[PDB]
């Protein structure tokens, strides 16, 4: 059972893994989540962008 | 026909009309599109010749050296730098220049030979070679000496390599900064017109540099490296003429004037002389 | 024996490459994963973060606060120069060591638009307008306020909101920039200047001092990864 | 281990050969492609676009836009040659450096049908009839226009159509021919002649030039890639 | 999952991508496209070859 | 990176080895193929076609069309033997520049009948029977017309028909012989004898000829691939 | 897509082309057609072996 | 035919045996069974935890 | 098309013939057949164990 995902691009590829160990498998290069809030806008109450940031 | 297949030969037989294929007007900037069967009486032929290889990417897909310098055991030159160009070599910088832009991924390709220097040392006992070939994009440190830190890479790209293997390989993505690599720029690097022109603006590939890891004897020894280029995955656009003159300079399209072809005797003579 | 043939590549070592390669450990039982606050995903996460510039390089300035102070006090007069310094996220020392900037040098190319939050940090009772200008290349850097206001800019008018943010839109004839410096990659100038100079009463100081931040839009990304000219060494450490 | 057993050819490096290897840039994110006008698929799509040909290599000439001129004119007579080369689009220097033969020199075979267009530069009140023949291998080049016209032939008239096609047809007794000199692949004479003299009126320039396009036809194709002959050096280019 | 195409002749062969970039796929040399208009023939007005080119 | 394991024969160059090899011509567009009369596609379809045995070695005559000559006259007896040569169609000067011969030497073993078809080249007035005789070994080539007689034999006699054919079956305590020579791979000996001597009248020649063809039948086969001895050289051909 | 043939003997084997061009692919071994009639007997009227050749 | 077995971790790999004994064939590193009680607890009469071991 | 055999034990193996001829396929060591008989007991009589061999 092997798997097959997409190359990067502007096609697949097919991967087997042969090891007994998840530590020999490649590298994940292809994980693109994104999520800057954690530190771009760590406030606690929301900040709408068009309102003033006090009032 | 069988998508690269060639135009077949359609049979004709006497005409006597007013239909006139042969008669045309250049001036138009328009190609005649006349075919033997238009002036003249043809059989049919069902041809099978393909044009498989005259596709851009047969023309341009072949390694070719574009470069090479040495780099030796010890002395001065202990480590050797090239700044990336596929003008140097006058082979494939004639190809590629048929078109004025192109975009492709490059299959690189080195060939590493070492040879023994002459000279006075006694009992020399060779180890075997391992080189180390980095590059460095436009903006990184560069090596000062066969030791310097820069060859730890951490990020930087690089190949180690040992005598005797398989010459090393490696693919590389189309790295221009633009919709696509530039092989004519009849402009300036400045705004006021000023400073460089030509080709060489937009040329920011970066450097390479080799050396070895190991010096091996304790007699000198001398490393030559070639580099050579394989275009893949080519997409050309606007051809010109190909080059006519020799080249001259690598970094700009100076010429000597030269005459438009080689001569024979008279408008009459079957022969080249 | 199943007839195989290695071709060019081969026994090589990529620094690059990516293949398996045998655990040493077999079997090897991983210490299990914790939650743990701000994990990290992308680079870009943290080039969208707001760090403070500093725009008084002059000279012994560096050494001290002050290079991240930008002084503005009451004149005789409007249309003084306030600062200025080039769109070069990566070369010009005023962003080179900025979180942005840092990042920008692990790479070869950067592309999008950039924020300059500019905080006042007078007193509550100073005021004043200033206009903050980015003037794509081409021409010179503006030399005088009615030069700067011909190109894209913020009338920035300092009260109780304290900053205010001048967007440098990512204009530019490639889609990539160098990180590095080149002038094909030229990026234009970043000019501030007074609109209606600081006005401030009695018994409160009229020399004030201005912050810049800076950060990457949703927009921005970088490529070819490479090595920063930023940290070096001559041997091992002990 | 997967028993396996490595054949001749292992670890060579053949300039043409076919293989995949790893990517220096991991995960590099190309720049997006973009419509550019006038793409290139095959270049035979070159080969097809007509180019004017020098049939006047004649000594000095060569280094002047006389090369590429055609002499004619009003004479005493009829039957005069005009012109006369041989059907070697790779080798002969009247071929050799045009569009469809710089692109023939790249390759050590071709084949098919060749257009060769004649555009009359005389003045509008210039006229008269060329006997435009093809004359394949075998005897002789024709030294009498009695003797070209036995041949595949275009008698053209000038006239307000200005130019004129003489389609040589592929005749061979191969399907290929030899880009480089061979007499096995011998292609024939191609030659002109004065069907019936110029004959301008007075006040009108008696002198004339013709000039010649050439390009290839839709059957045309090109095998075995080879380096050119036309291009050399003795140093990396500096 | 591999592909499988055509050879060149006067039979096919199996393909199977081993890496995750597309630029380190083999070549592309089996695109026969071909579109001469573009070079030869970019007039506006589209000239009939047993036509006069002008009258 | 698939663990792999080479095995003995890897990276060796066997001449008779099967493999798969990169082509040095990528997408090279082979000339179509043709309609070309007589194709081959076994060497036993040349070894089916009769070609004329040279039975008369003796002396000299191998550098004349005499080699090819059976020699047959009227006598004042019967019984005389015409000619007697052995069963190694691959050892035997009779045979061994023989049609089936120089392709049997290329091969190490043979297995099948084989035809000895004579024609009789006298005048249409002479006359006779002979008998084509074929011993297996065992005992001595026969001697005598009565003792050949005693084996696989045909009494042709000359007439309209001018040829007539001596099958020799293939009797043998082996599937296959050796193409050189061996006594465990014996054949046997043909011999041809008078039945009832030539008679021809007065005015006709009484000094005949008998030409000798020679052929494989449809159960012949060979093995084993070898070099022949009948080529060689000192040097690379200028 | 791989092929299964059948092996010489008195069991089949697979294989898988792995190059573009037909050129490259293993020799064909195994073809075993026969025709002598070309050579052998090549005349425009039929002769009937139990018959004799002329009448 | 091959197998399809878990690798460790905190996906899974394919194995192919090549060889005609199966000496031949890797490690058995996954076996993860246990019984304590053949050493600790080899009493005759089940002893209950929570009671006295004595009475 | 593979095969599939049983290992030797007191699990299986995949086999893929690569060649052309039998002679290059490996050994046939698993054919377990026996007939003594031919050896021990070529009698053309079948002599009953428990009985007289001669009486
Ligand atoms: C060890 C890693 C080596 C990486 C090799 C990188 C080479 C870059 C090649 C750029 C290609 C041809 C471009 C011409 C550039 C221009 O004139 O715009
Ligand atoms: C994607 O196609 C997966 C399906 C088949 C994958 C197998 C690749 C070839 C495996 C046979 C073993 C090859 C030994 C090289």
């Amino acid at each position: 059972g092997a798997q097959v995902s997409t190359q990067k691009t502007g096609i697949h590829y097919t991967n087997i893994n042969y090891y007994k160990d998840a530590a020999s498998n490649s590298a994940n290069r292809q994980d693109f989540t994104q999520d800057p809030g954690k530190f771009t806008e760590p406030v606690k109450d929301i900040m709408i962008k068009s309102l003033p940031a006090l009032n | 026909a069988a998508i690269g297949r060639v135009a077949d030969t359609v049979g004709t037989g006497p005409t006597n009309s007013e239909a006139i294929p042969a008669l045309t007007a250049a001036e138009t900037g328009h190609t005649s599109q006349v075919v033997p069967g238009d002036t003249m009486q043809t059989r049919h032929v069902k041809n099978y010749h393909s044009r498989s290889e005259s596709t851009i990417e047969n023309f341009l897909c072949r390694s070719a050296c574009v470069y090479f310098t040495e780099y030796e055991n010890s002395g001065a030159k202990r480590y050797a730098e090239w700044v990336i160009t596929p003008r140097q070599a006058a082979q494939l910088r004639r190809k590629l220049e048929f078109f004025t832009y192109v975009r492709f991924d490059l299959e690189l390709t080195f060939v590493i030979t070492s040879t023994q220097q002459p000279s006075t040392t006694q009992n020399q006992d060779a180890q075997i070679l391992t080189h180390q070939i980095m590059y460095v994009p436009p903006g990184g440190p560069v090596p000062d000496k066969v030791d310097s830190y820069v060859w730890q890479t951490s990020t930087n790209p690089s190949v180690f390599w040992t005598e005797g293997n398989a010459p090393p390989r490696m693919s590389i993505p189309f790295l221009s900064i633009g919709n696509a690599y530039s092989n004519f720029y009849d402009g300036w690097s400045e705004f006021s017109r000023n400073g460089v022109y030509g080709i060489n603006t937009l040329n920011n590939m970066g450097t390479l540099y080799a050396r070895h890891v190991n010096a091996g004897s304790t007699g000198p020894i001398k490393s030559t490296i070639r580099i050579y280029f394989k275009p893949k995955h080519v997409k050309a656009w606007i051809p010109r003429p190909p080059r006519l003159c020799q080249y001259e300079k690598a970094k700009n399209v100076n010429f000597q004037p030269s005459g438009v072809t080689t001569t024979r005797q008279s408008i009459t003579t079957m022969t080249n002389t | 024996g199943l007839p195989t043939m290695n071709t060019p590549g081969s026994c090589q070592f990529l620094t690059s490459d990516d293949f398996q390669s045998p655990s040493a450990m077999p079997q090897y039982d991983v210490t299990p994963e914790m939650r743990i606050p701000g994990e990290v995903k992308n680079l870009m996460e943290i080039a969208e973060v707001d760090s403070v510039v500093p725009v008084q390089n002059v000279g012994e300035k560096v050494n001290s606060m002050e290079a991240y102070q930008i002084p503005v006090r009451s004149n005789e007069g409007s249309g003084t120069q306030v600062f200025g310094f080039p769109l070069q996220p990566g070369y010009s020392s005023v962003f080179s060591r900025t979180l942005l900037g840092e990042i920008l040098n692990y790479y070869t190319h950067w592309s999008g638009s950039i924020k300059l939050t500019f905080m006042f940090c007078g007193s509550a009772m100073a005021t004043g307008k200033f206009l903050l200008a980015y003037s794509p290349p081409g021409a010179g850097a503006p030399t005088k306020r009615v030069d700067a206001m011909l190109g894209t800019h913020v009338v920035w008018d300092v009260g109780l909101q304290s900053s205010c943010v001048l967007c440098i839109p990512w204009i530019s004839q490639t889609h990539y920039r160098y990180v590095a410096s080149d002038e094909y990659t030229a990026g234009g100038f970043i000019t501030c200047w007074y609109q209606t100079n600081i006005v401030v009463p009695a018994d409160a100081q009229s020399s004030c001092y201005i912050m810049c931040f800076v950060s990457a839009c949703n927009d921005f990304s970088v490529r070819l990864l490479k090595d920063t000219p930023f940290i070096t060494q001559q041997n091992f450490f002990q």
